């Protein structure tokens, strides 16, 4: 999933919501902060989620 | 910004779902204001808080019963950026735990308003304060507001801050009061990045939804 090279995206909304992305020069899923809104695929609610539709 | 001091912002309200996620505002003992982009599950509302990360001794941690969006809110245009949440029980108002008043109209141009939340305290960098940040900051007119932010501002958003930069909300602060003379007239709600020069924050006009609230507040 192409989606899931794709870098994470805080967005213009301005909430503190720690969420989930795939990072693959890490080959792993990692926090980062989303504000809130407008969000792209590479962003997921739990590490497992995360795993599930990224962990390649 | 600047540390507002202890229990000095008496309406701000800290949004927990096991970290400060968000903030809001006390309209009465149990409604809060807050952003509609702020929707979680088991919201967890903190009053009486200055330290968010140690327990002070003012704190009433209260969960939220309901959590009611603008039937109207637009994810994707962020058109109609308000929410309201019922508290389990309602609050104990005392001299750090206060409500705010809502509008009868709508502020002008240049009107300077308080700012205030636990959001980023760097424009770009990473850092989380422990204690409650206020930032003084004019309203802007609509048409600087709207040359900022070319078709993206409705009449329900209104922008404030410096053109100059370095001066802004930041993430954390969404949900987050505005308020000028007293009256809540915004909602700390997005903007492009923060604290950059010719793009000031953008917040939810409050002044338009008073009777929304009122009779939500009322039948809910
Ligand atoms: C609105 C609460 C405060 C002022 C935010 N979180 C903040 O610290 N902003 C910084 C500033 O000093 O205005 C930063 C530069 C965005
Ligand atoms: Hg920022």
């Amino acid at each position: 999933p192409d989606f899931c090279l794709e870098p994470p995206y805080t967005g213009p909304c301005k909430a503190r919501i720690i969420r989930y992305f795939y990072n693959a020069k890490a080959g792993l899923c990692q926090t980062f902060v989303y504000g809130g809104c407008r969000a792209k695929r590479n962003n997921f609610k739990s590490a497992e989620d995360c795993m599930r539709t990224c962990g390649g | 910004g600047y540390t507002c001091g202890a229990n000095t912002v008496p309406y701000q309200v800290s949004l927990n779902s096991g970290y400060h996620f968000c903030g809001g505002s006390l309209i009465n003992s149990q409604w809060v204001v807050s952003a509609a982009h702020c929707y979680k599950s088991g919201i967890q509302v903190r009053l009486g808080e200055d330290n968010i990360n140690v327990v002070e001794g003012n704190e009433q941690f209260i969960s939220a019963s309901k959590s009611i969006v603008h039937p109207s809110y637009n994810s994707n245009t962020l058109n109609n950026d308000i929410m309201l949440i019922k508290l389990k029980s309602a609050a104990s108002l005392n001299s750090r735990v206060a409500s705010i008043s809502l509008p009868t109209s709508c502020a002008s141009a240049g009107t300077q308003c308080l700012i205030s939340g636990w959001g980023n305290t760097k424009s770009s960098g990473t850092s989380y304060p422990d204690v409650l940040k206020c930032l003084k900051a004019p309203i802007l007119s609509d048409s600087s507001c709207k040359s900022a932010y070319p078709g993206q501002i409705t009449s329900n958003m209104f922008c404030a801050g410096y053109l100059e930069g370095g001066k802004d909300s930041c993430q954390g602060d969404s949900g987050g009061p505005v308020v000028c003379s007293g009256k809540l007239q915004g909602i700390v709600s997005w903007g492009s990045g923060c604290a950059q020069k010719n793009k000031p924050g953008v917040y939810t006009k409050v002044c338009n939804y008073v009777s929304w609230i009122k009779q939500t507040i009322a039948s809910n």
